[PDB]
């Protein structure tokens, strides 16, 4: 995504704010929670019975913030989105068959995160920025598999 | 298909919604105009301003066929047969706009209500909201 | 949602399949294997090799399922419980991978039944079979 | 999408035996039955209420010729199926707005009309390839929602 200079701002104004660490979990587990068929991609990780284990579960928050810290060096290259994720996308094509239609199942999940962290600050305009950055992300994330 | 934890779920996240419903609906079609616009051409004939009068009175009256649906978990096709005549015989809604304003919806449960908004309760209104999607874009009468 | 005329469509058409469902329920396999590889993914304990013979037989249970399913339409939930503990607790199939099997079990039988598949009944089945997968991807009890 | 010589082969042989009056109208024909909520799309067509009126329809037909000639321009193209679509691709983001998940909906009900057509001979190779073709051309038409 070329996203415009307000929007641009608009996100990253906001992102500065994030705590990395919570929400990257956060929005991991929603996602197994959420869209339970996720959780056979994880199944090394402990017990994903309950929400409260997904939760609450370590292996699960330290993967979040890889997946957020992936998010934060995508914030720096906004008009290479797609070679920025090259390789993101190989790994999640070849060898861990993700569909790509789980993507922007992630995104949406973490737009509902920031949602909850932030009320009333993330109002309509700001995340339909957020909405625009997800879904280049996704289709970044999707390159490899067309 | 819904489980009973989903309905019990579902009913309780309602409760606290409640009085509160009708400018939920404003604030997740006001969201979901603004970030998927495709959306707007569905309503032609409208005031989309941010204050629009239509839009709230529009919420109300989708966040009442909410309630409405809440209310027969176990019946839904029953319960919301003219809303689908409506969408799926007479607007032909395509049914991505659904999950457009579902999704908006949950944000905007999100944003008003942290507290109540666990991962489970996220995870039953998400099923709620699709189950309605799928009667309300099906053909059954 | 079914209408009483995608039932009575359902119905029709697999009553025209009669002895058949074994075969095509292996094609149908087969052909999803073939199109979309990473279905395979799910299968590592099998004979994929083509003509395999745990394929044959896993189609004849495929088409059993779905015999079951269309003898109680008004009862997806009740009647098909078990595979949807075996897909969606145990196994955690992917939707998509729903989306793909349906596809290729309609082109398996549009190939062998032309004059049957007729549109409206193409129509029914794929709601037929997006019916079942939602049942079967969804944890209920 | 990126196919092999063989892959080619077989759809270019299957091709030259396509009734491209025919098969374009059945094509549409089915999107509009099946996929119901299409039919706004094609109002000023005529009554389009019942299985059979669909089926009937001159426009229809007529329309759907349109649509499988286009595809066929495509076929003399594969390698640069973006390049070929990026006019029909502005067409129905800017102009129509035409959710791209209709797209694909479309190629899997022609390759159901492939299968109609030619039975036995339309064998889970020969389909492999057109999956990969439609797949293309769903992903071609759709990049213009970037
Ligand atoms: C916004 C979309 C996503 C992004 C940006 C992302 C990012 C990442 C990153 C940075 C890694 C670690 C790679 C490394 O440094 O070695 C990773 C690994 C992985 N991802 Fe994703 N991911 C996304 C979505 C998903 C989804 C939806 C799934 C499953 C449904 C998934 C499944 C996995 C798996 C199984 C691994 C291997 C983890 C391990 O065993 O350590 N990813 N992803
Ligand atoms: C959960 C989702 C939805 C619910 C519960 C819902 C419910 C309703 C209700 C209660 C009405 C009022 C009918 C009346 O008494 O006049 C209505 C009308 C309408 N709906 Fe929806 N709807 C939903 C989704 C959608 C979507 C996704 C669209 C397309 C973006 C849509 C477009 C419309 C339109 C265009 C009208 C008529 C507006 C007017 O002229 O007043 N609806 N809907
Ligand atoms: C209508 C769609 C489907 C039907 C009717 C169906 C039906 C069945 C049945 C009847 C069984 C075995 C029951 C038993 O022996 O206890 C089974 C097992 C299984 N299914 Fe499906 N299934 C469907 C879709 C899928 C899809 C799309 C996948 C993934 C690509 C899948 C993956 C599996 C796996 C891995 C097994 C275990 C087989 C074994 O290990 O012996 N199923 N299914
Ligand atoms: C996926 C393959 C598709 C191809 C190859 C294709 C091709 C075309 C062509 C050739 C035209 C006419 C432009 C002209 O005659 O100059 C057209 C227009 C149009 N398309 Fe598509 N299209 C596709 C999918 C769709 C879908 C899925 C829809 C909506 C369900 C759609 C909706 C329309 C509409 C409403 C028009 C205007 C036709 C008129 O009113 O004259 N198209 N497209």
């Amino acid at each position: 995504v070329h996203l415009t200079a307000e929007e641009k701002a608009h996100v990253s104004g906001l992102w500065g704010k994030v705590n990395t660490e919570e929400v990257g979990g956060e929005a991991l587990g929603r996602l197994l929670v959420v869209y339970p068929w996720t959780q056979r991609f994880f199944e090394t990780f402990g017990d994903l019975s309950s929400a409260n284990a997904i939760m609450n579960n370590p292996k699960v928050k330290a993967h979040g913030k890889k997946v957020l810290s992936s998010f934060s060096d995508g914030l720096k290259n906004l008009d290479n989105l797609k070679g920025t994720f090259a390789a993101l996308s190989e790994l999640h094509c070849d060898k861990l068959h993700v569909d790509p239609e789980n993507f922007k199942l992630l995104g949406n999940v973490l737009v509902c995160v920031l949602a909850h962290h932030f009320g009333k600050e993330f109002t309509p305009q700001v995340q339909a920025a957020y909405q625009k950055i997800v879904a280049g992300v996704a289709n970044a994330l999707a390159h490899k598999y067309h | 298909v819904l489980s009973p934890a989903d309905k019990t779920n579902i009913k309780a996240s309602w409760e606290k919604i409640g009085s509160h419903g009708g400018e939920y609906g404003a604030e997740a079609l006001e969201r979901t105009f603004l970030c998927f616009p495709t959306t707007k051409t569905y309503f032609p004939h409208f005031d989309l301003s941010h204050g629009s009068a239509q839009v709230k009175a529009h919420g109300k009256k989708v966040a009442d066929a909410l309630t409405n649906a809440v209310g027969h978990l176990d019946d839904l096709p029953g319960a919301l047969s003219a809303l689908s005549d409506l969408h799926a015989y007479k607007l032909r809604v395509d049914p991505v706009n659904f999950k457009l304003l579902s999704h908006c919806l949950l944000v905007t449960l999100a944003s008003h209500h942290p507290a109540e908004f666990t991962p489970a309760v996220h995870a039953s209104l998400d099923k709620f909201l699709s189950s309605v999607s799928t009667v309300l874009t099906s053909k059954y009468r």
